[PDB]
């Protein structure tokens, strides 16, 4: 169900990593693409972003894992459940919904903490009505397409 | 085993959930938003976007690899 040139575009974001066309993406390789953008991963953080689309196992992403990831995303039903599972963790009513105050507090305060502008835009893209009760189920239907 | 140190206890097997649930959240919003925030709807990113279309594609293919990290994170968390 992927054109011939949405399979190139994604052929050209793997060539970008696998610099040496040698067919495998690296850690190196990955971690080096990442820190070129200003980003820092740790090295074990990038075996484990590899071992999850690493399925013969040598630590390496060839380009049939690489499009399988980019053409799922996250609209697999194992994502929808998953996310969903980690919206309940912070619904006391068990209702679907989750004010919108918690949700910016749990969103700021907890984990990889977004900034003030990044749920600021995530409270935009939800919508709200009456006591300030995001329907999240319908948000996670949103993010996974 | 003898009543409220399990409601004491359950509350902190499921405290521990509560930090990968929202890193899993957190890395879905910024790989949805990959393709939807004001953060790339600059003349900068256009244009960027124009001659090089790798660049904003290599960004998501990290964001996709952090939110599958996360959500296996939580799922140990079960
Ligand atoms: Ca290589």
């Amino acid at each position: 169900q992927l054109t011939e040139e949405q399979i190139a575009e994604f052929k050209e974001a793997f060539s970008l990593f696998d610099k040496d066309g040698d067919g495998t993406i690296t850690t190196k390789e990955l971690g080096t693409v990442m820190r070129s953008l200003g980003q820092n991963p740790t090295e074990a953080e990038l075996q484990d972003m590899i071992n999850e689309v690493d399925a013969d196992g040598n630590g390496t992403i060839d380009f049939p894992e690489f499009l399988t990831m980019m053409a799922r995303k996250m609209k697999d039903t194992d994502s929808e459940e998953e996310i969903r599972e980690a919206f309940r963790v912070f619904d006391k009513d068990g209702n679907g919904y989750i004010s919108a105050a918690e949700l910016r507090h749990v969103m700021t305060n907890l984990g990889e903490k977004l900034t003030d502008e990044e749920v600021d835009e995530m409270i935009r893209e939800a919508d709200i009505d009456g006591d300030g009760q995001v329907n999240y189920e319908e948000f996670v239907q949103m993010m996974t397409a | 085993g003898h009543m409220k140190v399990q409601e004491q206890h359950r509350q902190k097997h499921f405290e521990k959930r509560r930090m990968p649930a929202a890193n899993l959240i957190q890395a879905a919003w910024r790989l949805y938003s990959t393709d939807m925030s004001r953060a790339y709807l600059t003349a900068t990113w256009y244009k960027l976007d124009d001659i090089m279309p790798a660049v904003k594609t290599v960004i998501r293919s990290i964001r996709i690899l952090k939110f599958l990290v996360a959500k296996r994170k939580f799922k140990e968390t079960l």
